[PDB]
């Protein structure tokens, strides 16, 4: 539809004072739980016999 | 056998278990097919028992 624009991931309007780091956004909480799960992969038993 | 070397050994034999060879396939699907043909081209037919 006219004068709108998609967007691969959610968005927000512009923040209101100043910005700092955050770690509930969509693409940290997708950092996060990537990492855990290798971890778990890593620790796994196919990993520990070799 | 100190452990270290002994949990090496181990390892090591592991890694060759895990190899994604293709030869046990070829052996069970492939080679046939090839004697089969061969065996109609060399100058002495197959003798087996």
């Amino acid at each position: 539809p006219p004068n709108r624009m998609v967007y691969p991931w959610p968005n927000q309007p512009l923040p209101r004072l100043t910005v700092a780091p955050t770690y509930d956004s969509a693409m940290s909480n997708w950092i996060s739980t990537t990492i855990a799960f290798f971890i778990r992969v890593v620790n796994s038993v196919n990993m520990t016999a070799t | 056998v100190n452990d270290l070397t002994r949990r090496t050994m181990t390892g090591v034999m592991t890694a060759m278990r895990q190899v994604k060879t293709m030869t046990p396939f070829y052996i069970q699907h492939m080679c046939p097919t090839e004697l089969s043909v061969l065996a109609s081209v060399t100058v002495t037919p197959p003798f087996q028992v």
